[PDB]
């Protein structure tokens, strides 16, 4: 076997306006086995200075990660997070819905 | 941390002892006896580490952590367990911290005693003149000599499996020109009844 | 105090890819990683700054060697495990060890191990046994259960162990464990009501929405629990507009003790 | 299925000089340990290995070095030994590290001396005597005495032959060893043993008894300058017929 695809959740530190620097979050969980591939993009490109936490160990046995990336947010810049893993057939894009 | 038991013990063959240990420590997670048999290696007896007795044959062994102390019970005892028993805590670190350990030394029961003081027949390769302290029952003690070129062991336990018969005896010795087997555990309380058999003439 | 719990995770990896270790060990006090180990850098090491504070290099030095002997128990383990489910490829084995102590004082214990991510074998330390979930595990119960003395350390471990490490952790860590940070609570409208809390710690929330004063579960959606990436968190919960009649609609958030209420003019 | 197999049994060192003990485990075992013991205290743990590839040090590592060659095999190393470094040295090991309530399962231990000079070491002179008369007569049983003394270190053997096979029935050794001199810090050592028999036995003419020290000494390598006979590793025997 049974593997778990990860749940995908992107979101910013604080509630997101215009011109303020922020925190672009992706939170990746719930997934097993443990090796996994996460991008953030903006408009589309892989962000390069993208941080994360380590690989970290829930009750129900599966694994939650978090990458981030320090951002200021404008009206045209449209941000996503790029997943892949074994239980995907091609990479899963999530977009940052504010 | 510490742990601490009784230098040394003494019983009787036949009854009952209890060996104590007591433990201070950082964490506690399980108590050890050993068996050392002298001039042997340590054998595991028993592990406790919630409270209460553990019984295996005629030993027991029972923990308080509470009051961090154990004890090995030896019932119905043998000359063969006379051993030194050793106690050994596992730390939080899971690190063994190690008693000093009890020697414990049985009294064999003795049915017949015949306390007596013999000459053995000297060797032509020595020469030493040699005495046996022997026969006598468990409640006497051998007292180390007092004269530097007289030499006395300590009383030994003999057993002769064949006859299902066991004896306590010490030897002295020494090439000294007024050694006599009459005065060589003079420095001793031997029994009023002691047998001296006459020297030759 | 608030509910605290300590937990330590292994996990072994049959065939792992090329650079990705075979073994890891984490411990985490609450959401908090206090420790780390892998196959890999074979150094157990601090993950809490409060840790490395106030444990001396022997406490580390002692528990590397620990860990490399887990370590290679767990490779043995897990290579009996794939013989015996006839299993090829890569595998993984889990396991997980802990305490809670909670708010009313009273304390609880777990200890249990996964294969693929799966429950395989859960201990009961009440009735000293173990839980096997298939026959592969039924036998590794029948060898385990055979060491009664075993089974009491592990009960031992559980119910007093660990508990005394997670206080000593617990004043280790005070000063980030035990604060409280409230949320910062807003609702807007996207049509569903969308309650929204920020900025809190601890993690522990408890958020809902009641219409007329009655509470309807099976309305509402509930946001996960967020780590923010400061050491805060965040969460949500929505709930669906009525078009055809007004109610009235208020947000009720739970926290540390407080409780707060939006109403929804 | 032996266990676990330490060398050597008995060793001899000079101030200054190196020496290796072995320790072989045919258990499948992952941890092994070396501790010293002492009198007067608890073992004290030297070095450990908690599985095959990873050595750590103990509670008294300074003077010592281990190394775990393989899974079987856990050397102690002293590259240059001191006095204080007398001891005895048992291996063990355990099925691992983690079992809490997992025991020890010990060598049989070696003993070392160490000493500033070798000048002090002497093998035991053995003598027999034999059963008095007065003891066959009152008790109808022979109690024969072996005495081996002037020996150093406490490094010995004493065993019983009794028509070429050696017995233990009937036999006391003193557990431990007579300072001659119990002031001096280097005293030479005595040692006694009994053997009781039935007169019956003691007065068949063709029962041959044998006392034997195995003295454990000085090897061809260490180096000799004393006028008497250097003090090797041999063994000492006294003998006695039955007498009808």
């Amino acid at each position: 076997m049974i593997q778990r695809t990860p749940k995908i959740q992107v979101y910013s530190r604080h509630p997101a306006e215009n011109g303020k620097s922020n925190f672009l979050n992706c939170y990746v969980s719930g997934f097993h086995p443990s090796d996994i591939e996460v991008d953030l993009l903006k408009n589309g490109e892989r962000i390069e200075k993208v941080e994360h936490s380590d690989l970290s160990f829930s009750k129900d046995w599966s694994f939650y990660l978090l990458y981030y990336t320090e951002f200021t947010p404008t009206e045209k810049d449209e941000y996503a997070c790029r997943v892949n893993h074994v239980t995907l057939s091609q990479p899963k894009i999530v977009k940052w819905d504010r | 941390q510490n742990i601490d038991q009784p230098t040394e013990m003494t019983a009787t063959e036949g009854a009952i002892v209890q060996i104590n240990c007591t433990y201070q420590t950082s964490g506690f997670n399980g108590l050890f006896w050993y068996q050392q048999h002298a001039g042997e290696a340590p054998t595991f007896l028993s592990y406790n580490v919630l409270d209460g007795l553990e019984e295996k044959g005629r030993f027991s062994s029972f923990l308080s952590r509470s009051k961090g102390y154990s004890y090995l019970l030896l019932k119905e005892l043998q000359m063969k367990d006379s051993a030194s028993y050793l106690c050994a805590v596992k730390d939080s670190n899971y690190q063994l911290i190690w008693g000093a350990g009890t020697k414990l030394i049985i009294k064999p029961d003795i049915q017949n005693p015949d306390p007596a003081v013999y000459q053995l027949r000297d060797s032509k390769s020595s020469d030493k003149s040699v005495c046996l302290f022997t026969d006598f029952d468990s409640q006497t003690n051998v007292s180390q000599s007092k004269d530097s070129d007289v030499y006395i062991t300590d009383k030994c336990v003999l057993d002769m499996r064949s006859m299902d018969f066991k004896s306590n005896s010490a030897v002295a010795w020494s090439n000294k020109s007024d050694f006599a087997c009459a005065n060589a555990f003079n420095n001793s309380i031997i029994p009023e009844d002691t047998f001296f058999p006459s020297p030759e003439s | 105090m608030r509910t605290h719990s300590l937990r330590y995770f292994h996990l072994g990896v049959s065939d792992p890819i090329h650079g990705v270790p075979e073994f890891i060990s984490v411990g985490y006090v609450d959401s908090h990683p206090i420790t780390t180990y892998d196959s890999v850098t074979r150094q157990k090491e601090p993950r809490a700054p409060w840790m490395a504070e106030n444990l001396a290099p022997d406490h580390w030095e002692r528990y590397t060697q620990l860990l490399r002997g887990w370590q290679q128990m767990f490779k043995v383990e897990l290579k009996r495990l794939q013989r015996h489910y006839n299993h090829s490829g890569s595998h993984t084995y889990q396991r997980m060890i802990g305490c809670e102590l909670l708010e009313d004082g009273s304390t609880t214990g777990f200890l249990q191990y996964a294969y693929d991510g799966q429950d395989f074998l859960i201990f009961n330390k009440d009735t000293l046994s173990w839980l096997a979930v298939d026959n592969v595990a039924h036998t590794i119960k029948q060898a385990w259960e055979a060491n009664q003395h075993e089974l009491l350390y592990q009960k031992n471990w559980l119910e007093e162990e660990c508990i005394a490490w997670l206080k000593r952790f617990l004043e280790y860590g005070k000063d980030t464990l035990q604060r409280t940070e409230p949320p910062l609570v807003r609702v807007n409208r996207k049509t569903a009501l969308f309650c929204k809390a920020h900025g809190f710690y601890p993690p522990e929330i408890y958020m809902t929405w009641m219409k007329n004063g009655e509470e309807i579960v099976q309305e509402i959606d509930y946001g996960d629990i967020l780590p923010s990436g400061d050491g805060t968190y965040q969460a949500w919960a929505s709930i669906e507009l009525d078009p055809q009649s007004s109610n009235l609609y208020s947000c009720h958030v739970e926290h540390s003790g407080v409780h707060m209420v939006l109403q929804v003019p | 299925n032996a266990g676990v197999t330490q060398t050597p049994k008995f060793q001899v060192l000079k101030t200054g000089q190196s020496m290796t003990l072995q320790c072989a485990q045919d258990m499948n075992h992952n941890s092994m340990y070396w501790y010293r013991q002492d009198p007067g205290m608890g073992l004290r743990l030297i070095y450990y290995s908690a599985s095959e590839g990873t050595t750590d040090k103990g509670e008294v590592p300074n003077g010592y070095n281990v190394s775990r060659l393989n899974k079987r095999e856990f050397s102690l190393r002293l590259e240059s030994a001191a006095p204080s470094q007398t001891s005895v040295y048992f291996c063990a090991s355990s099925v691992w590290t983690g079992e809490g309530s997992g025991e020890l399962f010990f060598g049989e231990g070696s003993r070392l001396t160490v000493l500033e000079d070798l000048k002090n070491v002497f093998p035991p002179e053995v003598a027999v005597f034999e059963p008095s008369e007065a003891e066959i007569s009152h008790t109808q049983k022979a109690t024969l005495v072996c005495l081996a003394t002037g020996f150093y270190p406490d490094h010995v053997e004493l065993s019983w032959w009794v028509n070429g096979k050696e017995v233990h029935s009937g036999v006391c050794t003193d557990p431990q060893p007579l300072k001659e001199q119990p002031a001096l810090n280097d005293s030479r050592y005595a040692l006694s043993s009994r053997l009781r028999v039935s007169a019956t036995f003691w007065q068949n003419p063709r029962n041959h008894f044998r006392c034997q020290v195995q003295f454990y000494g000085l090897s061809e390598n260490d180096e000799w300058t004393q006028d008497r006979a250097k003090p090797v590793t041999q063994i000492v025997s006294a003998e006695a017929w039955g007498r009808a």
